[PDB]
């Protein structure tokens, strides 16, 4: 058991790690005027859902594991299945205003700017945080409810309304794949915008690259493999899930430092505030 | 023109030639008699009091 | 810098009018505008407030809700709708431009006004005297005793003192304790400590004679004294 | 709480304050300012009205764009004290009078300013946009008389196409550093109207370059 | 002729060195010697005052040591309080690039010297209130690097091109044109008694002038660069200059020479401000590197750091009597140290 809490602190390195990398993102925007912009808005409401996953996924997933299945109560449980699941989307829905964000930068840079003032980023964020709200956490809680009983197991207590696929499917889909197909045509559009000065292109193009595969390989895996199971259980046992949970949230994980090392003052911040101490 | 120029220059330089000067131990021995007498009254100095110290509060 | 107002008149009680007052020659928008009343045989008192960009308006306890004051930077011009007439509302009403920043002079210029008239928690200002007799030429000390103390935690007081004239609106004198306006001569000062107030007048001309007015501004009723008059 | 109800009232005037001063700023990095710079006897003036003391700055609007034109040639003074008051202009103006170069020598003294001016520590990431004037005239010359007087490490032979080419490679080749920034050429001449359309297509490709750094999708 | 003139000059410059030298017995550096030094100096920002949007390029205490005048990149001008830190006036100027901030003695005006040569008197304490132009100062050929204030009727002002000037309020023309210097011109600070005041060159010569007369009294070398900026002692005796080599050179006025060179091997990034302490005993100056020093004034050793800022501090001044000191950087923040 000792190298299974050892892989147990390992996770919870993982968590501190990324938590700190959170708040010194979101101190370095508060501190700097500069970084203050309205185009930062979007980046500061993801590393607060950078935060809310990462304090409260590791943690619980983890005592999940220590005894293969769930500890606590079952009301507790969704609770938190609810949360960790609407801050996912949260944070996946905001990373899809950041590409709007940037379609409408690149391809519109006279006028655009000045119309979207400051107003506008703080209608997109709370318009994306209320929407993957209503969207995915009262049929999460509310499933057991109008069944009336516990289609999961109350000992491996899990999300509920997957017991039937069918009102899954379509849903999931709506709010994942979707995004995924706007998001990539965003970015195709926004190197192509760009091509109106090679090396720039190429190094632009490499970012979005970078970016839109690491979203790609580190969430599509868990919603292809929730997806698959609408025909069989036997074909992914549960060990198999682990990976996917992780690999969400690796995603969540590297999208606030591979976006501050992206730019420059991000990091000049960071360097001043370690010399601060 | 640069013939004035240079005059003018040449009469500037005798100009400050002419003055009369103290010693350097001398205006050290001022410069330093300055600072004595308003060493208490620098605020800068020595650590001024929380209660009369307008800037902290 | 003149302010000039428009509206009032003979009202039945209970009705509706309009007050409004137009400003010209001067800065209207960072300005904060002020209305104060006066009956025809009783002091003034405060009546409304007004900020720049009317983000924070205020009244006083007696015409709270029932008024409603409202400025229009780009008109110049700053209106008060009138509601509830009793006899306690009927007075002429004074128009009032403040500025408020440090070393500033708030309430130094007083338009003419309107009369209106109808059918017939706070600290005190306290004046030990009034309608005093003085002499021309001599020296003449006039006391404004407040409840609460002004003096604050800055260290500065907020007693203004104000003059008027028989037939002539009111003027600043002492924008704050020991602290005389401009476009008034040296020979008023101020002086006083703690509650006990004091305005001094060295010498005394034939134009500067008639009743002195003394405010608060630490909160908002903004009391007045009852007003003391200079007799020859 | 426990300040005065006139140190509210100060405190409500600056914070006015701080909104004009927010809408002002708001308003004014929307707005481009160009640096307009140039050689001894250049065509600023021509170039100046061919659009729409010290310091002669320029109001105008293309496209829904206010420009700011700051002509500092005409300032007679040493420019490495006061240049770094121009630092995060989005683009240098560069005035280049191409017929001048059998006129020390008015070429190589321009030749010198622009690897001053665009290896100057200020202006790391400002973009150039250079201009080259007097192009009919600046071929009736050549026609004339070899650009080899100018150049003596001149290769080709008394063509325009070539001379042109020529002069800018070499223009081009002056920079340190070219990841960072770009130089942006337009021969142009008296009878040009194009000449504000090149400046907005320069303008635009410099503010895409902006954003995308200010974004952080680099 | 101009041979002769030239080897009388230089024959003149070799006898006033020598004369210099035989009146430096004894350098301040063996004078205070067995003195207690200040320690290690330690102030901390108790305000950081974010009105500002861009480069702060000048910076001026009030008499009255509670407002400040910052300009800045913008066409703003705004002016400062400091223990309640509002915004008490916000100046929209038309030449936006500046770089001088002078604050009137009686606290009613204050003056911007833009980079088009033109010095604007502003007005404050005025009839329908908001700041108004006073007087546009025209009649330089250089831009305005650093405007002082005699009193609300005479303003000194360093002009880019090599010439001081003493103007005049009421009608714009100027009374004195101080056209005794060589290269450029960057500081002035006047003393006390407002008699006299030096001039920043831009090729090391810090020129002692008379507001009066209008010629040059004593004329000062030692620096191998161009002064930027130039306060003087309180006493109006001396003053120490900052020069773009990183030294700071502490000079008199009644041996013409140097006292003592404040230097340090570390530091390679000049001076961009410079100004004294109450009593004189420091000695801030700012620096181009992102990080302001404390001095002593008669001893070199290097008092605590003053840091904080992330661009360059381009102004620095301290109160009038003495509280306190504000720096001014490029960065739009102003952090004020006590
Ligand atoms: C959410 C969940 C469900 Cl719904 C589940 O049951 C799946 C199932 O039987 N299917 C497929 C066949 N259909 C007829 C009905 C639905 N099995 C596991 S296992 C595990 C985990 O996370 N295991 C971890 C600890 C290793 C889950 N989150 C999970
Ligand atoms: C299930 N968990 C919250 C652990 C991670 C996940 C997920 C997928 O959810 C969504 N994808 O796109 C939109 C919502």
């Amino acid at each position: 058991t000792v190298e299974m809490v050892f892989i147990a602190t390992v996770t919870g390195s993982l968590s501190l790690v990324t938590v700190v990398g959170n708040i010194l993102v979101m101190l370095s925007i508060k501190v700097n005027r500069q970084l203050q912009t309205v185009n930062n808005y979007f980046l500061f409401s993801l590393a607060c859902a950078d935060l809310i996953i990462g304090a409260f996924s590791m943690n619980l997933y983890t005592v999940y594991i220590i005894k293969g299945y769930w500890p606590l109560g079952a009301v507790v449980c969704d609770l938190w299945l609810a949360l960790d699941y609407v801050v996912s989307n949260a944070s996946v829905m905001n990373l899809l205003i950041i590409s709007f964000d940037r379609y409408f930068c690149v391809t519109k840079p006279l006028t655009y700017p000045a119309r979207r003032t400051t107003k506008m980023a703080g209608l997109m964020i709370a318009a994306a945080w209320v929407l993957s709200f209503v969207l995915w956490a009262p049929a999460i809680l509310f499933w057991q409810f109008v069944v009336g009983k516990r289609t999961v197991p109350d000992n491996q207590c899990f999300i509920q309304f997957l017991s039937n696929p069918a009102v899954t499917f379509g849903t999931a889909i709506a709010a994942f794949y979707l995004p995924v197909v706007i998001m990539t045509v965003l970015y195709i559009h926004i190197s192509l915008a760009s091509r109106s000065m090679a090396a720039r292109e190429r190094k632009v193009t490499r970012t979005i690259f970078a970016i839109l595969l690491a979203f790609i390989l580190t969430w599509t895996p868990y919603n292809v493999m929730v997806l698959v199971n609408t025909f069989c259980q036997s074909c992914i046992p549960d060990t198999v899930w682990s990976i996917g949970y992780w690999l969400c949230y690796v995603n969540s994980t590297i999208n606030p430092a591979c976006y501050a090392l992206c730019n420059a003052t991000f990091k000049k911040t960071f360097r001043h505030l370690l010399l601060c101490q | 023109a640069s013939i004035a120029q240079a005059r003018k220059l040449v009469e500037q330089l005798k100009m400050e030639a002419n003055i009369d000067r103290i010693k350097v131990s001398k205006a050290a021995a001022d410069l330093m008699a300055y600072c004595e007498a308003h060493a208490k009254e620098d605020p800068l100095l020595t650590p001024v009091p929380a209660s009369e110290n307008p800037f902290r509060e | 810098v003149q302010l000039v107002e428009s509206g009032g008149g003979l009202v039945q009680p209970g009705g509706s009018r309009k007050l409004s007052c137009s400003a010209s020659g001067f800065a209207f928008s960072s300005f904060g505008m002020h209305w104060v009343r006066q009956a025809p045989e009783k002091g003034l008192e405060w009546v409304a407030y007004i900020s720049s960009g009317s983000g924070t308006i205020y009244y006083a306890d007696t015409v709270k809700g029932r008024f409603t004051i409202s400025r229009d930077d780009p008109k110049n011009t700053l209106f008060l709708q009138m509601t509830s007439l009793r006899s306690e509302d009927t007075a002429m009403y004074y128009c009032v431009r403040s500025i408020y920043y440090y070393g500033s002079s708030p309430f130094d210029f007083w338009g003419q006004g309107t009369t209106l008239t109808v059918s017939s928690s706070d600290i005190v200002m306290t004046q030990a005297t009034s309608s005093v007799p003085v002499t021309p030429g001599e020296s003449v000390s006039i006391s404004c005793r407040s409840s609460k103390s002004l003096l604050h935690s800055n260290g500065n007081t907020y007693l203004y003192w104000f003059l008027q004239r028989p037939g002539q609106s009111p003027q600043l004198l002492i924008y704050r304790m020991s602290n005389l306006a401009s476009g008034v001569p040296d020979r008023f000062s101020g002086s006083g400590s703690g509650t006990a107030f004091t305005l001094t007048i060295s010498r005394l001309e034939a134009e500067d004679v008639g009743v002195y007015y003394c405010m608060q501004h630490l909160e908002y009723p903004l009391t007045f004294g009852a007003g003391t008059k200079l007799e020859l | 709480c426990t300040l005065s109800a006139e140190d509210k009232a100060a405190v409500e005037r600056s914070k006015m304050i701080d909104r004009n001063l927010r809408e002002d700023g708001e308003k004014a990095a929307r707005e481009v300012k160009l640096l307009l710079l140039g050689a001894g006897e250049s065509g600023k003036s021509t170039i100046v009205k061919q659009m729409k003391t010290g310091i002669v700055e320029t109001h105008f609007t293309f496209k829904d764009l206010h420009f700011k034109m700051f002509d500092v040639g005409g300032q007679r003074s040493e420019r490495k004290k006061w240049i770094h008051c121009f630092e995060g202009v989005t683009a240098i103006i560069f005035c280049v009078a191409l017929s001048d170069y059998d006129l020390m020598n008015r070429m190589h003294e321009s030749m010198k300013l622009f690897d001053s001016i665009c290896n100057n520590k200020w202006f790391t990431d400002t973009s150039i946009i250079l201009f080259l004037n007097k192009k009919d005239l600046f071929e009736e010359k050549i026609k004339k008389s070899p650009l080899t007087i100018c150049y003596p490490e001149y290769a080709g032979s008394n063509t325009y196409e070539e001379a042109a080419a020529y002069i800018q490679c070499q223009f081009e080749d002056l920079n340190k550093r070219k990841d960072t920034k770009e130089i942006y050429t337009h021969f142009t001449c008296a009878t040009d109207t194009k000449n504000v359309q090149f400046v907005f297509d320069a303008v635009t490709d410099v503010i895409i370059k902006n954003n995308l750094k200010d974004c952080g999708l680099f | 002729e101009l041979d002769q003139l030239r080897q009388e000059a230089e024959q003149l410059k070799n006898q006033i060195r020598d004369a210099r030298k035989a009146c430096a017995d004894a350098t301040l550096s063996q004078i205070t010697n067995n003195i207690d030094p200040v320690g290690r100096i330690q102030m901390r920002t108790r305000r950081t005052l974010r009105g500002h949007l861009a480069k702060i390029y000048a910076m001026h205490w009030g008499t009255d040591s509670r407002l400040l005048v910052s300009a800045s990149q913008d066409g703003k001008l705004i002016i400062w309080d400091s223990y309640t830190t509002n915004k008490v006036h916000a100046i929209p100027l038309r030449s936006s690039w500046v770089m001088t901030c002078a604050y009137a003695p009686s606290g009613n005006y204050v003056a911007c010297g833009g980079l088009d040569n033109i010095c604007s008197i502003y007005n404050l304490k005025t009839r329908e209130g908001n700041v108004r132009v006073s007087r546009e100062l025209a009649g330089h050929t250089g831009y305005l690097s650093c405007c002082r204030f005699l009193d609300d009727n005479q303003i000194v002002t360093s002009s880019g091109d090599t010439t001081c000037a003493l103007w005049d309020i009421e009608t714009g023309q100027q009374t004195t044109t101080f056209t005794g210097h060589t290269g450029d011109v960057m500081s002035l600070s006047l003393a006390p008694d407002t008699r006299l005041f030096v001039s920043g060159a831009c090729d090391a010569s810090a020129k002692l002038w008379d507001v009066r007369e209008g010629m040059c009294r004593q004329t000062f070398t030692g620096h191998e660069s161009d002064i930027n900026a130039i306060c003087f002692f309180p006493n109006g005796n001396a003053f120490a200059t900052g020069s773009d080599d990183a030294t700071c050179r502490l000079f008199d006025l009644r041996a013409d020479q140097e006292l003592m060179t404040y230097s340090h091997d570390n530091i390679i990034c000049g001076i961009t401000s410079v100004s004294f302490s109450k009593s004189g005993r420091l000695l801030l100056a700012g620096y181009d590197d992102f990080n302001c020093n404390v001095w002593d004034a008669l001893k070199a050793d290097r008092a605590g750091v003053l840091a904080g800022h992330d661009n360059r501090v381009s102004c620095l001044g301290v109160t009038d009597d003495g509280m306190a000191v504000a720096t001014g950087s490029w960065d739009s923040f102003l952090k004020i140290w006590n």
